[PDB]
RNA sequence: UGAAAUACCACCCUGGCGCGGCUGGGGGCCUAACCCUCGGAUGGGGGGACAGCGCUUGGCGGGCAGUUUGACUGGGGCGGUCGCCUCCUAAAAGGUAACGGAGGCGCCCAAAGGUCCCCUCAGGCGGGACGGAAAUCCGCCGGAGAGCGCAAGGGUAGAAGGGGGCCUGACUGCGAGGCCUGCAAGCCGAGCAGGGGCGAAAGCCGGGCCUAGUGAACCGGUGGUCCCGUGUGGAAGGGCCAU
RNA sequence: ACCCGGUGAAAUUGAACUGGCCGUGAAGAUGCGGCCUACCCGUGGCAGGACGAAAAGACCCCGUGGAGCUUUACUGCAGCC
RNA sequence: GUGGAGCCUGGGAGUGAGGGCGCGAGCGAUAACGUCCGCGUCCGAGCGCGGGAACAACCGAGACCGCCAGCUAAGGCCCCC
RNA sequence: GCUGGGGCUAGGAGUGAAAAGCUAACCGAGCCCGGAGAUAGCUGGUUCUCCCCGAAAUGACUUUAGGGUCAGCCUCAGGCG
RNA sequence: GUAGGGAAACCGAGUCCGAACAGGGCGCAGCGGCCGCAAAGUCCGCGGCCGUGGACCCGAAACCGGGC
RNA sequence: UGGUUCGUGGAGCCAUGGGGGAAUCUGGGCGGACCACCGCCUAAGGCUAAGUACUCCGGGUGACCGAUAGCGCACCAGUAC
RNA sequence: GGGGGGAACCUGGGGAACUGAAACAUCUCAGUACCCAGAGGAGAGGAAAGAGAAAUCGACUCCCUGAGUAGCGGCGAGCGA
């Protein structure tokens, strides 16, 4: 992790709870990450969006 | 006079029914982002203190 | 006639001016609090609502006060060093020291990750416009001397290397059994369940060929949870999950 | 100073029946080994040794010891604004 | 393999300045009664005993007590002996 | 200039033609009593007898290095065999 | 002491994590012929050691208060 | 600011140095920020035995000392110095 | 009427430091030591603007307990209703 390589949270797009924490290079991947992850509250897979940490 | 209970131990630890000493696992207080789900999950549990350190701590818990 | 339409009186706007209420700054002056002084003192003179002093705000402040000012070390100082990875020293298990010999890390990758499918290097000889030692092309030889992001070692083409498609397992809830080990840590992990990815399938997938890329508590922030709530309902504030 | 008559201390002192050499030994031995030298006991003297006496090294280092001092070390206080 | 062997649980420690030697290395200079590890040993704690002239750790040997008894070890047998 | 008598100023304070000088024979902070049996991870000292067993000077971590905590190694009790 | 588990509400021979009736953590179970005997536990004596006190004894240089 | 277990904490209560400044039962304080409900209690005047503390003094008693002990002092001692 | 004295004991007004935190500043030692004012044979406190959940108790003081609980705490050492 550095200034360019940030830590970030993944928020379930449906119920809105952050379920995952990961990292990206916001110069290499300047867009908000969108990732299908398992959400344990919805208890199904859902698109997760990068949300500020 | 009478021994005083140590309150550092009292807030971190418990004497089990058979006299073991159980603490929360360490190392998920922060810096968790790059730690695998395996790391966070197994760190979310209690563990049994090794016998040398446990007997020391129970001596600090004279009235439990 | 426009969106609204006119004489007439309200209530209220806009912004401006005057008499004011009540204050906020400046300015001049007054005396009587307060201070200084005067043979004379229930007074006169000067200062004057300042100064002084009370509470409170921020600042300057070795004048004083309490202290702190690391360790290793062929004495101490000075210099060097302090965690982590690789090799050697290391006496063919493991481990093993010196201010012994040599290098690296404090990152990175949205693919450089999962899976399915295909592919195979470096190099040397010969041949081919611009074109060379080396760009691209063709043939022959060529087990790995190439490659695997970065040090070194191990490993490796019967791929961990190169290319493509679909993807997000860079899972959630756990976890038999181990490695290592003073503790605390650190490491590997089949298997079961949830909901998925790829594959016809057998299956694989809980990041990355591997070993560095890191930081126990305490205190606090943030999202969620809806567990506690100081007579009761809430609320304040905590707890738990995540970061 | 020395001798006689008078009075009469001191630090120090494990005990001592306390020699030389060459060695050995915690690395400089009267005390151990080998050899050598040596009858017993004093008095006046000299200071080489008893690592002689004195002072629990001031130098030096070590102690998460102290104290004086300094400053753009930290944090306070007085005083001043 | 029955040994002051081993294992489990608990009470009490002390030690965390080691040192010589042999061998295997690093450091040093194929120096040091040098230094730093490894395997071993002895002194430490066996400054008890014999030998090595004397001498913690080299050779011999693990001292319960007593004997004017015997056998040995290393080392010795010309005299001190 | 020196000196008698009579007075005043003191402990973070006095006084100092300045040496940290002097303040009742040792002043970089007087003396007395009190806090007080300050604290001393340091040095010293630690008292009858017999019997059994019997270490360590290592590893890890340490403002740690001549001190600690845990492990190793000793010992006692119960158990296993 | 007779109940534990859980941060807690709470449940209870279980409980916590979890969606789980899954898996796991921490928990739950005397001898002889009604008697004896033994025992959880607990009380008192004794002893080793630990905590708090100066805590085995002697020793600072210093710090502070009040006086001289 | 202090006091309390409460060290700024969600910080109430009790006390008050400063500023502002009420009401008289339809008044007021409290029940841990706050608000509502519910309940407790009557501030800004004073006094009040006993149970409690201590031991100069007197007495009684010791698995207390017995002249280096026990008070500093058994004695002409807070003396001699 | 007061003044001054009294071994401790008591209340009020002031109020340290060593030490402990294995350094140190918040914290601790401790509202202790000490100074001062006053009381008396005791002093203090005392008759709810209390407690705190008991649908309750019923001044104060003092002992046991509650309890090393609740909490407070560089959530450290420790402090402690
Ligand atoms: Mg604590
Ligand atoms: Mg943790
Ligand atoms: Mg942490
Ligand atoms: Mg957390
Ligand atoms: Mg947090
Ligand atoms: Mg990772
Ligand atoms: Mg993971
Ligand atoms: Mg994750
Ligand atoms: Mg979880
Ligand atoms: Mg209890
Ligand atoms: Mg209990
Ligand atoms: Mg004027
Ligand atoms: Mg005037
Ligand atoms: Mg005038
Ligand atoms: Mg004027
Ligand atoms: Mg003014
Ligand atoms: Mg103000
Ligand atoms: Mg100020
Ligand atoms: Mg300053
Ligand atoms: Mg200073
Ligand atoms: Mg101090
Ligand atoms: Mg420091
Ligand atoms: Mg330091
Ligand atoms: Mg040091
Ligand atoms: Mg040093
Ligand atoms: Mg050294
Ligand atoms: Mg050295
Ligand atoms: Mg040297
Ligand atoms: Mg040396
Ligand atoms: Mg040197
Ligand atoms: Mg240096
Ligand atoms: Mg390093
Ligand atoms: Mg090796
Ligand atoms: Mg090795
Ligand atoms: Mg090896
Ligand atoms: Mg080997
Ligand atoms: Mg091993
Ligand atoms: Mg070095
Ligand atoms: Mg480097
Ligand atoms: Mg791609
Ligand atoms: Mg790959
Ligand atoms: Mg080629
Ligand atoms: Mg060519
Ligand atoms: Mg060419
Ligand atoms: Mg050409
Ligand atoms: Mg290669
Ligand atoms: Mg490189
Ligand atoms: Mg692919
Ligand atoms: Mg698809
Ligand atoms: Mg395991
Ligand atoms: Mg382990
Ligand atoms: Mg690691
Ligand atoms: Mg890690
Ligand atoms: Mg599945
Ligand atoms: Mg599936
Ligand atoms: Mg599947
Ligand atoms: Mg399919
Ligand atoms: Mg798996
Ligand atoms: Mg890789
Ligand atoms: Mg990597
Ligand atoms: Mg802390
Ligand atoms: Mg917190
Ligand atoms: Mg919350
Ligand atoms: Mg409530
Ligand atoms: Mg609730
Ligand atoms: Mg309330
Ligand atoms: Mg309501
Ligand atoms: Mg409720
Ligand atoms: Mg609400
Ligand atoms: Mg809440
Ligand atoms: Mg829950
Ligand atoms: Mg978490
Ligand atoms: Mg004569
Ligand atoms: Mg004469
Ligand atoms: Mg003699
Ligand atoms: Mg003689
Ligand atoms: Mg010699
Ligand atoms: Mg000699
Ligand atoms: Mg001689
Ligand atoms: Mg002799
Ligand atoms: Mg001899
Ligand atoms: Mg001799
Ligand atoms: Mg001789
Ligand atoms: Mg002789
Ligand atoms: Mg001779
Ligand atoms: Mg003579
Ligand atoms: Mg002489
Ligand atoms: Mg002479
Ligand atoms: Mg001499
Ligand atoms: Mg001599
Ligand atoms: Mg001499
Ligand atoms: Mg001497
Ligand atoms: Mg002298
Ligand atoms: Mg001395
Ligand atoms: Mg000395
Ligand atoms: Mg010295
Ligand atoms: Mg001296
Ligand atoms: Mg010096
Ligand atoms: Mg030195
Ligand atoms: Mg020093
Ligand atoms: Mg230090
Ligand atoms: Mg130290
Ligand atoms: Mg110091
Ligand atoms: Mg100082
Ligand atoms: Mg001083
Ligand atoms: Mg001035
Ligand atoms: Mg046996
Ligand atoms: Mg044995
Ligand atoms: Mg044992
Ligand atoms: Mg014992
Ligand atoms: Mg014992
Ligand atoms: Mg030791
Ligand atoms: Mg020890
Ligand atoms: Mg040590
Ligand atoms: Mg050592
Ligand atoms: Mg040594
Ligand atoms: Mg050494
Ligand atoms: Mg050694
Ligand atoms: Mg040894
Ligand atoms: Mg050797
Ligand atoms: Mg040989
Ligand atoms: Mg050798
Ligand atoms: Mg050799
Ligand atoms: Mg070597
Ligand atoms: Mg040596
Ligand atoms: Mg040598
Ligand atoms: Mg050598
Ligand atoms: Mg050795
Ligand atoms: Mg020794
Ligand atoms: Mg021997
Ligand atoms: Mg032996
Ligand atoms: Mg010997
Ligand atoms: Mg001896
Ligand atoms: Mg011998
Ligand atoms: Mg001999
Ligand atoms: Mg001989
Ligand atoms: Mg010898
Ligand atoms: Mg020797
Ligand atoms: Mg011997
Ligand atoms: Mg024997
Ligand atoms: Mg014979
Ligand atoms: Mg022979
Ligand atoms: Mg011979
Ligand atoms: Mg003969
Ligand atoms: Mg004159
Ligand atoms: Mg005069
Ligand atoms: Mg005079
Ligand atoms: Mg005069
Ligand atoms: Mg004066
Ligand atoms: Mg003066
Ligand atoms: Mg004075
Ligand atoms: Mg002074
Ligand atoms: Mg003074
Ligand atoms: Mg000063
Ligand atoms: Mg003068
Ligand atoms: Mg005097
Ligand atoms: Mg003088
Ligand atoms: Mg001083
Ligand atoms: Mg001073
Ligand atoms: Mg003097
Ligand atoms: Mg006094
Ligand atoms: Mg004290
Ligand atoms: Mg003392
Ligand atoms: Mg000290
Ligand atoms: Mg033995
Ligand atoms: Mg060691
Ligand atoms: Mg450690
Ligand atoms: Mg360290
Ligand atoms: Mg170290
Ligand atoms: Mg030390
Ligand atoms: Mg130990
Ligand atoms: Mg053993
Ligand atoms: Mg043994
Ligand atoms: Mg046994
Ligand atoms: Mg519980
Ligand atoms: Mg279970
Ligand atoms: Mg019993
Ligand atoms: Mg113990
Ligand atoms: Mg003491
Ligand atoms: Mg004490
Ligand atoms: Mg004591
Ligand atoms: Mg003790
Ligand atoms: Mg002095
Ligand atoms: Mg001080
Ligand atoms: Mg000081
Ligand atoms: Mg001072
Ligand atoms: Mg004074
Ligand atoms: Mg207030
Ligand atoms: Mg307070
Ligand atoms: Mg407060
Ligand atoms: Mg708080
Ligand atoms: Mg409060
Ligand atoms: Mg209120
Ligand atoms: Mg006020
Ligand atoms: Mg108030
Ligand atoms: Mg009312
Ligand atoms: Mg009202
Ligand atoms: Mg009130
Ligand atoms: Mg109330
Ligand atoms: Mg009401
Ligand atoms: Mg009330
Ligand atoms: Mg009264
Ligand atoms: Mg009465
Ligand atoms: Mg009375
Ligand atoms: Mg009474
Ligand atoms: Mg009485
Ligand atoms: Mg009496
Ligand atoms: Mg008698
Ligand atoms: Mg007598
Ligand atoms: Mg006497
Ligand atoms: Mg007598
Ligand atoms: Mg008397
Ligand atoms: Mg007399
Ligand atoms: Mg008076
Ligand atoms: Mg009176
Ligand atoms: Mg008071
Ligand atoms: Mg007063
Ligand atoms: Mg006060
Ligand atoms: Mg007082
Ligand atoms: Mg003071
Ligand atoms: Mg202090
Ligand atoms: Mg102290
Ligand atoms: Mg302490
Ligand atoms: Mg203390
Ligand atoms: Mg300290
Ligand atoms: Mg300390
Ligand atoms: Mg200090
Ligand atoms: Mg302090
Ligand atoms: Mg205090
Ligand atoms: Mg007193
Ligand atoms: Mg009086
Ligand atoms: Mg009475
Ligand atoms: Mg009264
Ligand atoms: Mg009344
Ligand atoms: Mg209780
Ligand atoms: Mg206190
Ligand atoms: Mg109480
Ligand atoms: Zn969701």
């Amino acid at each position: 992790a550095s200034e360019v390589r940030i830590k970030l949270l993944l928020e379930c797009t449906e119920c809105k709870r952050r379920n995952y924490a990961t990292e990206k290079n916001k110069r290499n991947t300047p867009n908000k990450l969108e990732l299908r992850k398992y959400c344990p509250w919805c208890r199904k897979h859902t698109v997760h969006r990068e949300v500020k940490i | 006079p009478k021994m005083k209970t140590h309150k550092g131990a009292k807030k971190r630890v418990k004497i089990t029914a058979s006299g073991k000493v159980v603490a929360m696992k360490t190392g998920k207080r922060h810096l968790n982002w790059q730690k695998s789900g395996k790391e966070i999950r197994q760190k979310g549990r209690k563990f049994v203190l090794a016998k040398p350190e446990a007997e020391r701590i129970k001596l600090l818990l004279p009235y439990e």
